[PDB]
């Protein structure tokens, strides 16, 4: 079934949980979980763009000089992307700054085109490169909320001016009348939520082979 | 330089030891000592063979060669 | 526009580079690229002095030849079983390797 | 084939570049009009539309001096006299530079600091943006007459402004840029003075 | 000379040594059987030479060497052989070995001994084969024979012979009384050996925790010029012969290399004495001298033993147990080893009979390693000895030999020093323990493979030689 | 001066942990110590050249054409025909310099530093000598800082870490750890 | 199973060394007890609590024996924070401090013995870049019994809930207490003796290069804490090198971050980085400076004679 690889892509092969890419927008814009998200639905979309690009295109490639061409029909379609954000979500442009143009060198991304678009038909790469958008996008969320509401108390914040007035619903306070503690929103707290994610993965784990045994 | 192997079952023998070149099985059994360690050796009814090729006592040997005595 | 000259003239002597260059013959995958004894036993009866086990041994193991000379191995066995088929009465009775004075080691301490 | 190994390389990278010209011509008028808007929402947050006539990103300045270098001073002139200027400022604080912005009049009188850039603490130095706190209206009525040079510092330094709770730089970063440009409007006359 | 000291390391235990050097040297009534380890020494096991039922001489030669090196066993009374097979050894696994057994007649009728004539007047190679053909084992620990070290010695030019007297393990006084009764014999012998092997002075060395040995080595070696008395500091790795080496002349041994290129040879006292009683009576090694002592023991004293003597009736000498034996070893403290029962004879390389008691043993309760690099300030051969153990411990004996297991000599002065208490001499023996078995097996394979090689060589010659034979008579015919 | 913007990106402005450059292969190669060596020396010269490229492929080609928006495309592209060149050519070359340079190749070419340096020089406007100099003071800052790391991860594989914990999440906490270290050195430079 | 040798020891503990440490410093707390009054006695009683309490938690977890909470590993961390805080400080700070230093500074890389960092100054960082407002609030003097400290009730309101020559004679009780544990040989002299020479020479040559902009760095020399961080902090066992060339190089650089951060830094406080950098670069100074064996050269070749 084609749907199984949408399935294996969420949990049993993430990128920035089992594979250990894409550290780079992991660590680094994750200050806010809109914020995470946004960057996770840019991701996706550039992902599921290059994975039908480079999968249409399979059966075209020199094979020494396989790097610079997919480099090359990653890089414009990122730009596209930049210049899609910077003429309508122009207020999400100015959050995420370097790293949402720093998609062209996000590892995940190249690995997932050389890795498995380059002997796969078009719908399971766009299924693969979904799935692992979406496991991308719910590793930044969880990583975002547990970091501003560590550094903050709020969940999800500025949805309005950043992801839409129509997002409104998303806004929720708890721990009110709290000041913070202000190392999460800095680059040590990110390392550490981070090794606490893979351990606690780890941890659920040994705990479900426990439980199938 | 030779050997010497005793195969008693209840305890294998094996010695190394140097020779003239053109000894014989005489006087390399004579020189090597395998007869004041086990007094119960008779060198003319037990049966004297080297690489399991049964030998006479005045025969030459050459390098490497291991005299086997035995039942 | 004449940027399609400059960018393909970029392109093509990058890649006429390769190809030059080719004379001179994932990110995870090149990463890892960066990065019982046995012994034999014969007993004091049941080999009448067949001299088949010295036969099919290539280790110089078993001494003797001729008949009722009671063939016994030396330490040299490895227990590659070629003189267990070898012998019809079937004598060859391989066991494992005895706890003696020389084979005796210093163990691990448990745990800290 | 060296020939096409090559030629393919070619033909991507130019199919890459025609696809980035008509992207622009759609999207650079729709980028430029709303950084120009931007500036003009910056523009109307620290003067209102009494006080200029005409069009106030229509004549920029372009003054030299001998500490801030380059300035970009905008002019608000009723009926051909100039009654207030507006223009930029650059400080180190703690976390980088900050560019906040002046409105200062013809008299010297300041009508207005509001803070464009900054990198600091949050939850400790935001109070600097008017969008959560009082204290960058502070400078709404003072001038270089009515304060010397000794009450242009914070509290901590000995002045008469106040300081955030766990901070005194980004105060002295903020204060010590906005008597710099009241210095500079001091230093060039008429055409910034009037 | 004029001793360097330093040492690089080292301890202070208590001595325990004035408790058992008072009492002279006691005697032992004839024990009814010995058991004698076929294997007494280092290097190859001798091979018996009498059979069961046969009268054997106090001196006779039960066992003779097999190769160069080895060392043959002696009788040590007279008496009847009832048998050649299993006994107990003086090791903490308890497994039994080859050995004779001799029921002592007690009769104690010699041999006629093959005695000498004027022993400093022959070539020095007859005087290492006669050492040879005395059982002289190197009673110092190492049990390595002293003909092989000797005609070792005779090649190299040597320019001192060391005498090792520093006794300095603690609760251990058999080299103090030797050298107290019998320091004539032992000049004596050190002036046979300075003629056996060609050089300058022998050096004889004694700690300063025993005047009345200095002062007895001093009074009987005065009229002869080149013979030396030096006095040691009190460190306990300080008789070891890598160390006294380098307190005495000052030159470190290379590593991996014997002390003939320091251009000096390391014996041990009573190593000097029976090599003189060998030289001049002609009597074997049938006995030494060892050292009974602990809280456990009712008089601790130091006793002239027969070789193969069982451990129960040397404490049953000794007074008796006056208490309960927590630990009853063998040697000293810091290498003792845990006698598995009282059977167990009396080897060459047996130095001491402790019987520890529980007051005396410390307390130890293991806890992770905190870093606090008492273990290199302590260590004579200057190694990091934490690296080791997490190495060891790790099973990364490949690591663990790059920093420094191969220059370990167990010497014990890693776990008197250490806060948390760590056993970390049993790490470094289980180590070099499992390094021994993997190039035991590397041996034995390359080994077979040149056997099996050199049969199917022979085979195929051979094969292909009377086919060419059988053809070309069948061509004739 | 130059040595101090030199020390200023090495410690102040340190590529990794005040940046969040190059975590990916940071955080895969540095289990064992020579190559994370070979890493560094390769990721160094080549940032190096990189840079210089960069800044002659913007300021020779780029900027007089008046097209600057395919500047993320360009550049790597530049920087691709740059790493493989040398590295397929290092893979016949001399065999004995594939044992320390060449066997790193696909790591360093994405890296995301090798093009997040060129774009934060073209943001500031360096020279030529200035943005050669930025490059090589962002590699020797990430040459330091895996050096650093991977001595701290081969201490901590002989230690007793819990098997919850033992491996990755151990190396994310010390890399955590390590930034806190770094963060005394804001406002030095 | 037999036992191995040897069977002797000479009565040392781990216990016993970090007893005799807080012994050392036990002078020099008390006059600090004494000077600020009841709300440091509070701070220190709640952080070195909760330290143990977090240990005990922490050890119950990982199925160590509890015995290992009684080596005193767990309140000399505590004690060292709790003397390194401001004294007027909220108990949250205290047992967030603790719960930062015990557990992820040590707990969590095993334990005793297997951290890679300081755990006390990991803490007192952490407290420093979390909370900058009540870190660096530092209160005034208040002697005990002087009538005008706060008295018991008060000072619960000060430190729980939230109401709102003497340098010299602290350091110099720090300074026997250290001299003092270089004389019981518990620890090496190099570190103390290099980061202190290396202060003292940097800041001698910078006031004698420039009189009226570094001379404040010699008649106020020892502030910050240099002589608490020279001799009870960087001198701590697992997280400094094994070797002498190693605590000289240790000693070194630590002292030359020390006044580096201090003079032209934006931290005071700069001896918790220094001593967290050199806790960082201590294995690489461990595994390239390895003392010379017996027999053999530096660079671990036979010798030849
Ligand atoms: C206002 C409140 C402020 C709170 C934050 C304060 C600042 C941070 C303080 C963190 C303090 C952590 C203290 C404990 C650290 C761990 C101590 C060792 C525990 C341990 O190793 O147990 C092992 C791992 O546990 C497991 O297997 C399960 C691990 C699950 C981890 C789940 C993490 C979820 C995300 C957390 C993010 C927030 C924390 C990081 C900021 C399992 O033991 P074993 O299996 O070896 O032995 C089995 C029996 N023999
Ligand atoms: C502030 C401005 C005004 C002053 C201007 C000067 C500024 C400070 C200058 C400091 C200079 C540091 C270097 C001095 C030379 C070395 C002195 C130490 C000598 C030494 O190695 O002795 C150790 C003990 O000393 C120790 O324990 C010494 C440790 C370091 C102490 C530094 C201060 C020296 C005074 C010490 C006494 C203080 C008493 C206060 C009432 C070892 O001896 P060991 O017995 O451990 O050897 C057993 C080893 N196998
Ligand atoms: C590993 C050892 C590191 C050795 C480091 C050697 C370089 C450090 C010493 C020389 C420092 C020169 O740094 C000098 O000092 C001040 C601190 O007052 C720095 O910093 C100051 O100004 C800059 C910008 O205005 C801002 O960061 C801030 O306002 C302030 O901290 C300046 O950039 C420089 O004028
Ligand atoms: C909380 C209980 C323990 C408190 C007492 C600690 C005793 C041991 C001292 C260890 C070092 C403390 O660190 C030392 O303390 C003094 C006195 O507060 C600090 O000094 C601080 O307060 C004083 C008094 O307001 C001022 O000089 C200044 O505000 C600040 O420097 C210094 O930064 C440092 O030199
Ligand atoms: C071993 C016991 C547990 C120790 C650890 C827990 C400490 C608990 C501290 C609780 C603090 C509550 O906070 C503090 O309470 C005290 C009394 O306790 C109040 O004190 C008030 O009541 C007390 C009597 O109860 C009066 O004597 C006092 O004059 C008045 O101020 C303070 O105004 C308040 O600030
Ligand atoms: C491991 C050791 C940990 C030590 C922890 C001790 C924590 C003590 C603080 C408890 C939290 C606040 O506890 C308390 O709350 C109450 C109301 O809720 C307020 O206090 C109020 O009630 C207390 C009774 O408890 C009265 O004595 C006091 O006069 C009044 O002000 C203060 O805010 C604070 O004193
Ligand atoms: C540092 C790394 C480890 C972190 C571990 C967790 C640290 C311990 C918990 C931190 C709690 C943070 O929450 C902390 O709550 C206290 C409660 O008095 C707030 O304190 C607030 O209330 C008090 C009393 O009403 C006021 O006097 C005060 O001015 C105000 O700040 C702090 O501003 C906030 O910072
Ligand atoms: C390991 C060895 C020890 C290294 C320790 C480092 C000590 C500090 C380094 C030297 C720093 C001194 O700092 C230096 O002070 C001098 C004072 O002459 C200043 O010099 C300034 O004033 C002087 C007059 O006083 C002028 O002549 C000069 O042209 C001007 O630059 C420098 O601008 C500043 O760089
Ligand atoms: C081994 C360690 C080596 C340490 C480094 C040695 C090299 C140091 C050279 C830098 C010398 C200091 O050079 C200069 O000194 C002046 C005093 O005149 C200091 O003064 C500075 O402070 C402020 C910030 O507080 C700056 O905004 C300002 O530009 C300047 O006045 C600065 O620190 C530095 O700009
Ligand atoms: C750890 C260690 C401890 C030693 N202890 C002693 C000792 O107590 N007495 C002694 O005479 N030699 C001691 N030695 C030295 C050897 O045991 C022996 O004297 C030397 O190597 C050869 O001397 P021999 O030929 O007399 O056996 C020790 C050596 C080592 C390595
Ligand atoms: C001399 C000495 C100094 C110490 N210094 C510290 C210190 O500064 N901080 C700390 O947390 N523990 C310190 N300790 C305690 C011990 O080193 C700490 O438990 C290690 O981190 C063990 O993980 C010290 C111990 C000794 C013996
Ligand atoms: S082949 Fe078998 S039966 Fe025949 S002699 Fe050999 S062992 Fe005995
Ligand atoms: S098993 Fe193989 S090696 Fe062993 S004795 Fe038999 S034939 Fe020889
Ligand atoms: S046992 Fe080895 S490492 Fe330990 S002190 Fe003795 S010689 Fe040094
Ligand atoms: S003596 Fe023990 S605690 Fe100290 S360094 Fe050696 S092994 Fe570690
Ligand atoms: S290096 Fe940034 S995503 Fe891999």
């Amino acid at each position: 079934v084609p749907w199984q690889y949408f399935t294996s892509a969420l949990w049993q092969y993430n990128v920035a949980l089992v594979q250990m890419l894409a550290l780079c927008p992991t660590l680094a814009v994750t200050t806010t979980a809109t914020n995470g998200l946004g960057m996770g639905l840019a991701t996706t979309l550039v992902l599921v763009m290059t994975n039908a690009l480079i999968s249409s295109m399979r059966h075209t490639i020199s094979p020494e000089v396989r790097n610079p061409v997919m480099i090359g029909v990653i890089a414009g379609v990122v730009t596209l992307t930049d210049m899609a954000m910077n003429a309508w979500m122009h207020e999400l442009y100015k959050v995420l700054g370097l790293f949402i143009a720093l998609i062209v060198t996000n590892c995940a991304v190249l690995g997932r085109a050389e890795s498995f678009c380059l002997r796969n038909p078009v719908i399971p790469s766009i299924l693969d490169g979904a799935g692992m958008g979406a496991g991308f996008t719910a590793v930044l969320v969880v990583i975002g909320g547990i970091r501003e509401i560590l550094g903050s108390g709020t969940l999800f914040s500025q949805a309005s001016s950043l992801l839409g007035s129509h997002f409104k619903w998303m806004e929720i306070t708890v721990i009110p009348d709290f000041q913070g503690i202000l190392l999460a929103i800095l680059p040590p707290g990110a390392f550490i939520v981070l090794g606490f994610l893979l351990a606690a993965k780890r941890v659920i784990d040994r705990k479900r082979a426990e439980r199938r045994q | 330089r030779v050997s010497v192997v005793y195969a008693d079952p209840a305890k294998p023998l094996q010695l190394s030891c140097k020779v003239e070149d053109g000894c014989s099985v005489e006087q390399a059994i004579q020189q090597s000592g395998v007869l004041r360690c086990c007094p119960d050796i008779d060198l003319k009814k037990q049966k004297v063979g080297v690489f399991g090729k049964f030998v006479k006592l005045d025969s030459p040997l050459k390098d490497g060669d291991r005299i086997e005595i035995y039942q | 526009i004449e940027a399609t000259l400059a960018l393909t003239v970029m392109g093509v002597l990058l890649g006429c580079g390769l190809g030059l260059a080719a004379r001179k013959f994932g990110v995870g995958l090149a990463e890892k690229l960066a990065a019982a004894p046995m012994l034999a036993r014969v007993e004091a009866s049941q080999c009448i002095g067949c001299t088949r086990c010295y036969r099919a041994c290539p280790t110089d193991a078993i001494v003797g030849a001729s008949g009722q000379v009671h063939v016994v191995l030396e330490d040299a066995c490895t227990g590659c079983g070629k003189c267990r088929d070898a012998c019809p009465e079937d004598c060859v009775l391989l066991i494992p390797q005895e706890q003696t004075l020389d084979t005796w080691r210093w163990d691990k301490p448990a745990a800290a | 084939m060296v020939a096409y190994q090559g030629l393919s390389l070619g033909l991507v990278c130019a199919v890459v570049a025609l696809l980035l010209l008509t992207g622009n011509i759609m999207t650079h008028g729709t980028i430029a009009e709303q950084q120009m808007q931007d500036r003009l929402a910056t523009l109307r947050e620290v003067l209102p539309q009494s006080l200029y006539d005409n069009n106030p990103l229509a004549d920029s300045f372009k003054v030299q001096d001998a500490e801030l270098g380059e300035v970009e001073v905008l002019p608000a002139r009723l009926q051909g006299k100039l009654t207030a200027v507006v223009f930029q400022g650059r400080n180190i604080g703690y976390g980088g530079p900050i560019e906040q912005m002046m409105s200062v009049d013809a008299q010297g009188k300041i009508l207005g600091v509001r803070v464009l850039t900054h990198k600091e603490t949050p939850g400790l130095a935001d109070k600097i943006e008017a969008s959560r706190s009082d204290w960058i209206k502070v400078f709404d009525g003072l001038s270089l007459e009515n304060t010397a040079l000794d009450k242009w510092k914070v509290k901590k330094d000995g002045g008469q402004f106040d300081q955030f709770a766990g901070a005194t730089i980004t105060p002295r970063a903020v204060v010590k840029t906005v008597l710099q440009g009241l210095q500079f409007q001091a230093r060039h006359a008429e055409q910034l003075k009037a | 000379y004029f001793n360097l000291s330093s040492i690089r390391g080292g301890v202070h235990p208590a001595a325990h040594k004035d408790l058992s050097a008072a009492l002279p040297i006691g005697s032992l009534p004839l024990p009814p059987r010995l058991y004698l380890p076929l294997r007494q020494h280092a290097g190859a096991e001798a091979l018996p030479m009498v059979a069961v039922g046969d009268k054997v001489l106090k001196g006779q030669l039960l066992a003779f060497p097999p190769t160069e090196v080895s060392a043959p066993v002696h009788a040590p009374t007279s008496g009847r052989i009832v048998a050649i097979g299993p006994v107990p050894a003086p090791h903490p696994s308890g497994l039994t070995t080859t050995g004779i057994v001799l029921e002592s007649d007690g009769e104690d009728r010699w041999i006629d001994l093959d005695v000498s004539t004027d022993p400093f007047a022959e070539d020095p190679l007859v005087l290492a084969d006669r050492v040879a053909k005395a059982g002289i084992v190197g009673l110092g620990g190492a049990i390595f024979p002293a003909a092989v070290k000797l005609k070792q010695g005779t090649r190299h030019e040597i320019k001192t012979v060391l005498v090792n007297g520093s006794e300095c393990e603690p609760y251990l006084t058999c080299d103090d009384r030797i050298m107290r009764e019998r320091a004539e014999a032992i000049v004596d012998g050190a002036r046979l050996i300075q003629h056996i092997l060609r050089a300058y002075s022998v050096v004889i060395a004694i700690e300063d925790n025993k005047p009345e040995a200095l002062a007895a080595m001093r009074a009987a070696a005065e009229h002869f010029g080149a013979i030396e008395v030096m006095a040691v500091p009190a460190l306990y790795p300080m008789g070891s012969a890598k160390q006294l080496i380098q307190a005495v002349t000052g030159r470190e041994v290379p590593a991996g290399g014997r002390s003939t290129d320091v251009g000096v040879l390391v014996h041990n006292a009573g190593t000097v004495y029976a090599i003189q009683q060998a030289l001049r009576f002609g009597r074997p090694l049938i006995s030494r001298v060892v050292t009974v002592s602990g809280a456990c023991v009712k008089t601790p004293q130091n006793l002239d033993v027969l070789i193969g003597t069982p451990v129960q009736a040397l404490i049953d000498a000794c007074g008796g147990l006056s208490g309960d034996p927590q630990q009853l070893l063998l040697g000293g403290p810091m290498m003792g080893a845990v006698l598995p029962s009282t059977e167990v004879p009396v080897i060459k390389g047996a130095t001491g009979l402790l019987a520890l008691a529980r007051h005396e043993l410390p307390n130890k309760d293991p806890a992770p390693c905190i870093r606090c690099a008492s273990c290199v300030d302590a260590c004579p051969m200057g190694l990091t000895p934490l690296d080791m153990a997490l190495y060891a411990r790790a099973d990364d004996y490949d690591g663990a030999s790059e920093y420094g297991l191969r220059d370990c000599i167990l010497c014990g002065c890693c776990s008197y020093v250490c806060p948390s208490h760590i056993p970390l001499v049993h790490y470094f023996q289980y180590a070099k323990g499992q390094q021994d078995e993997r190039r035991s097996a590397a041996r034995k394979s390359d080994y077979i493979k040149r056997q099996t090689e050199v049969r199917a060589a022979r085979l195929a010659e051979e094969e292909a030689a009377k086919a060419a034979a059988k053809a070309a008579k069948e061509a004739a015919k | 001066e130059y040595v101090l913007f030199l020390l200023g990106t090495v410690l102040v402005h340190n590529v990794v942990l005040v940046g969040f450059l190059g975590l990916c292969p940071f955080m895969g190669v540095s289990s064992k110590l020579d190559p994370s060596i070979g890493l560094a020396v390769a990721t160094t010269l080549v940032m190096g050249l990189g840079g210089a490229s960069s800044w002659l492929l913007e300021h020779y080609v780029l900027l007089p054409l008046g097209i600057g928006f395919i500047r993320i495309l360009a550049y790597i592209v530049v920087i691709a025909g740059m790493v493989q060149l040398i590295e397929m050519i290092i893979r016949k070359a001399s065999p004995s310099l594939y044992r320390s340079l060449g066997i790193y190749l696909p790591l360093i070419t994405t890296n995301c530093a090798v093009l997040g340096v060129p774009l934060l020089s073209v943001r500031e406007g360096h020279d030529l000598t200035m943005a050669v100099l930025f490059g090589l003071g962002s590699g020797l800052g990430f040459s330091l800082i895996m050096i650093i790391f991977a001595g701290l991860r081969e201490r901590l594989a002989l230690a007793n870490v819990p098997a919850a914990f033992s491996g990755p999440p151990i190396a994310f906490v010390t890399a955590g750890l390590l930034a806190l270290a770094f963060m005394g050195f804001g406002g030095l430079i | 199973s037999v036992a191995a040798g040897p069977f002797a020891h000479d009565r040392s503990s781990v216990n016993r060394i970090m007893l005799d440490v807080c012994l050392a410093l036990t002078p020099a707390t008390l006059f600090g007890l004494v000077m600020f009054g009841w709300p440091a006695i509070n701070l220190w009683l709640v952080t070195c609590v909760s330290a143990l309490a977090i240990e005990a938690a922490c050890l119950r977890l990982l199925g160590q024996p509890m015995r290992r909470l009684l080596d005193g590993s767990a309140l000399l961390t505590g004690w060292l924070l709790a003397i390194s805080l401001p004294p007027w400080a909220p108990w949250w700070i205290g047992v967030g401090g603790s719960l930062f230093a015990i557990g992820i500074g040590k707990q969590l890389y095993g334990g005793i013995g297997q951290n890679p960092f300081n755990p006390a100054m990991l803490a007192r960082v952490a407290l420093l870049i979390a909370f900058p407002l009540q870190m660096t609030t530092w209160a005034l003097p208040h002697p005990l019994f002087s009538s005008s400290a706060p008295g018991f009730f008060d000072s619960l309101a000060i430190t729980f809930a939230g109401a709102p020559s003497l340098g010299e004679t602290s350091e110099l009780l720090l300074l026997v207490g250290g001299v003092w544990l270089v004389l019981r040989r518990i620890i090496h002299w190099e570190i103390p003796v290099a980061i202190l020479a290396s202060v003292f020479v940097m800041a001698t040559l910078a006031y004698l290069i420039n009189p009226e902009r570094y001379a404040g760095g010699l008649y106020q020399l020892t502030s910050g804490g240099l002589i608490l961080c020279a001799f009870f902090i960087a001198t701590d066992p697992v997280t400094s090198p094994i070797s002498r060339v190693g605590r000289l190089i240790f000693g070194v650089g630590c002292g030359v971050l020390i006044y580096v951060i201090r003079t032209w830094g934006s931290f005071p406080e700069a001896a918790a980085f220094a001593v967290l950098f050199m806790n960082a670069l201590t294995p690489l100074i461990d595994r390239y400076w390895r003392p010379r064996a017996y027999g053999r050269n530096v660079r671990g070749k036979p010798l030849v004679a």
